[PDB]
């Protein structure tokens, strides 16, 4: 079974009602589990059997659903609820599979996108890294297009974490190519789709 | 071969 | 109270072997079925293996089938995982997981997790970082963005500051990613006002204690 969680990341505020949808490719009856994982911490079980609360979990967390569609509901969000939630199937011979997870973050501010051409120093090293910066703004998974051609495998993505300093977060997608494979292309673009709304920062090699 | 997700406890 | 503690993780050469341990306390270890679940930030969590409470039935994921050997010791309340022929994709935070005590024919969810142990499968030796500039070129969002590209260093970690610790607002040091080369790489970007590009100097400070290397890099806009 393949567990798909939508949205990949969701913004919310304190006191909001949050409903995270979990979908299974096959039917898993009601053998689904919900988890909460803070950054750098072990996963913490919240709901088992897709509708049964785990001991110690506050009543604000509720779960429902059966078959292929499941939902995790938080009646009122709390400051210690901002984390990443995972749904996992354990039905029949299908062993144990988690979803990609849904990260619940705090809002806020200006969403901006930057793209950095590979530095001249790195070009002497034989490497060409194009870095696409996302600030206070999240995708629904950031795509790469070189000479109007979608890339795959050569990109690597990372995300920061919000802190008490500010609710600012960032995501960086880095396209690593060789110098030989970088002089052969001119237009390098970075398209990030958010809503209905892709922004495509680009640049031509040299200038 | 039975179900691997069978009860693994006592 | 109930807890699990992992041990034995570290950096392992590819193709070699590494055995991970899990110490149990508080609960009756012999009465519970155990698990190994690893996790990488790029792909999420992934189940590895399960061992029955009596050690009768043992199962492994397809990606680890035949290369991993799960075992347990009910005498010492320890859960172990022998990993053989370790590939680079095995790099993940390994957790030993306990199922929930269920009565019936079917298993249950995961009600117990350890703090996790980190294993890094790479052939790389100690290497100093190569810091490359991310020059600003007016830009949007009300300000301008610039940063440093800490690339090709091993092993973790590296500490990044800006302007010798003065610049901290807007500094976003991204978590490192293990590249296909076996080395680590990260980017540390800071959003600064567009006016101060020609006035204020921006120098990042990357320190790699394992390699005893301290690289500073002055990022300036490109004309």
């Amino acid at each position: 079974v393949q567990m798909t969680q939508s949205p990949s990341t969701l913004s919310a505020s304190v006191g909001d009602r949050v409903t995270l949808t979990c979908r299974a490719s096959q039917s898993i009856s009601s053998w689904l589990a919900w988890y909460q994982q803070k950054p750098g911490k072990a996963p913490k079980l919240l709901i088992y059997d897709a509708s049964s609360l785990e001991s110690g979990v506050p009543s604000r967390f509720s779960g429902s659903g059966s078959g292929t569609e499941f939902t995790l509901t938080i009646s009122s969000l709390q400051p210690d609820d901002f984390a990443t939630y995972y749904c996992q199937q354990y039905n029949s011979y299908s062993f144990w599979t988690f979803g990609q997870g849904t990260k619940v973050e705090i809002k806020r501010a200006a969403p901006s996108v930057f793209i950095f051409p590979p530095s001249d120093e790195q070009l002497k090293s034989g490497t060409a890294s194009v870095v696409c910066l996302l600030n206070n703004f999240y995708p629904r998974e950031v795509q790469w297009k070189v000479d109007n051609a979608l890339q795959s495998g050569n990109s690597q993505e990372s995300v920061t974490e919000q802190d008490s300093k500010d609710s600012t977060y960032s995501l960086s997608s880095t396209l690593t190519l060789s110098k030989a494979d970088y002089e052969k292309h001119k237009v390098y673009a970075c398209e990030v789709t958010h809503q209905g709304s892709p922004v495509t920062k680009s640049f031509n090699r040299g200038e | 071969n039975p179900d691997p997700n069978a009860n693994p406890n006592v | 109270q109930v807890q699990l503690v992992e041990s034995g993780g570290g950096v392992v050469q590819p193709g070699r072997s590494l055995r991970l341990s899990c110490a149990a306390s508080g609960f009756a270890f012999n009465t519970y079925g155990m698990h190994w679940v690893r996790q990488t930030p790029g792909k999420g969590l992934e189940w590895v293996a399960i061992i029955w409470y009596d050690g009768s039935q043992k199962y492994y994921a397809d990606s680890v089938q035949g290369r991993f050997i799960i075992s347990r010791d009910n005498h010492k309340n320890t859960l172990s995982l022998q990993m053989n022929g370790l590939r680079a994709e095995d790099t993940a935070v390994y957790f030993c997981v306990r199922v929930r005590f269920s009565v019936g024919p079917h298993g249950s969810a995961f009600d117990l997790w350890g703090q996790g142990t980190m294993v890094i499968v790479s052939s790389a030796s100690t290497k100093g970082p190569s810091v490359f500039p991310l020059a600003p070129s007016s830009t949007s969002g009300g300000t301008a963005a610039l940063g440093c590209l800490v690339k090709d260093y091993f092993p973790e970690p590296v500490t990044v500051s800006w302007n010798s610790g003065a610049l901290t607002s807007g500094v976003h040091t991204f978590p490192a990613v293990l590249q296909s080369s076996g080395l680590y790489s990260l980017s540390s970007v800071v959003t600064v006002p567009s006016s101060s590009l020609g006035t204020q100097t921006y120098i990042c400070n990357v320190n790699h204690k394992p390699s005893n290397t301290k690289v500073d890099k002055k990022v300036e806009p490109k004309s």
